[PDB]
């Protein structure tokens, strides 16, 4: 299960704020992800994240 | 930027700031309306900044102008991270605080120094991203070692600069920015592994081999 997976900034340099389904918290938090190489527990919006990964 | 220094206002003034809302991203002015920055970099709703020092107050020196145009390189691989390379074309052009950098004439050699410039964080264990810009002398390190520090990762198209004690190096937030050696752009920050480890020094675009493509690419758009 990917949403159970820890957020994945990558070795790219950018600073693209992305959410990751947070199991822990129940909820959907905001991480920096380096513009490259993401892995599926990386969503552009908490809706997204919400839809995919809610409640996992 | 990890163990660098305040530039100083307006001292990079081909330095620009990706801004969607927040600053993303950096890249290098090449003439009054095109971009160069990384392909990683590549975001819809850009706005670049200009005439920036401390990117989060209004000090009178800057120039926001959004994208009209964002052409990551044909043969880019997010995958490789080969050819990570755009042009962002400005809406309006730039009134030249503010100035274009000169594309390479010809390829760097190992032992160069270069300057390294950007609003990344600063802290290789921790996060602090800056307000002013900052800056950081590297030499531009031979194909063999770069290779040695990431086997079976290097293409042609990059090269590594730094210091492999670790301490120095680009860091999240510096990506699509310049590596400028005797005056010429040589280098987009790229990728590393962390941020100023070690025995890893940071990966960046060989802007040499583009130079073609994009005098080409900015006289058809
Ligand atoms: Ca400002």
């Amino acid at each position: 299960d990917f949403c159970l997976e820890p957020p994945y900034t990558g070795p790219c340099w950018a600073r693209i704020i992305r959410y990751f389904y947070n199991a822990k918290a129940g909820l959907c938090q905001t991480f920096v992800y380096g513009g490259c190489r993401a892995k599926r527990n990386n969503f552009k919006s908490a809706e997204d994240c919400l839809r995919t990964c809610g409640g996992a | 930027i990890v163990g660098g220094y305040t530039c100083g206002a307006n001292t990079v003034p081909y330095q620009v700031s990706l801004n969607s809302g927040y600053h993303f991203c950096g890249g290098s002015l090449i003439n009054s309306q095109w971009v160069v920055s990384a392909a990683h970099c590549y975001k819809s709703g850009i706005q670049v900044r200009l005439g920036e020092d401390n990117i989060n107050v209004v000090e009178g020196n800057e120039q926001f102008i959004s994208a009209s145009k964002s052409i990551v390189h044909p043969s880019y691989n997010s995958n490789t991270l080969n050819n990570d390379i755009m042009l962002i074309k400005l809406k309006s052009a730039a009134s030249l605080r503010v100035a274009s950098i000169s594309l390479p004439t010809s390829c760097a050699s190992a032992g160069t120094q270069c300057l390294i410039s950007g609003w990344g964080n600063t802290k290789s264990s921790g996060t602090s991203y800056p307000d002013v810009l900052k800056c950081l002398k590297a030499p531009i390190l031979s194909d063999s070692s770069c290779k040695s520090a990431y086997p079976g990762q290097i293409t042609s198209n990059m090269f590594c600069a730094g210091y492999l004690e670790g301490g120095k190096d680009s860091c999240q937030g510096d990506s699509g920015g310049p590596v400028v050696c005797s005056g010429k752009l040589q280098g987009i920050v790229s990728w590393g592994s962390g941020c100023a480890q070690k025995n890893k020094p940071g990966v960046y675009t060989k802007v040499c081999n583009y130079v073609s493509w994009i005098k080409q690419t900015i006289a058809s758009n």
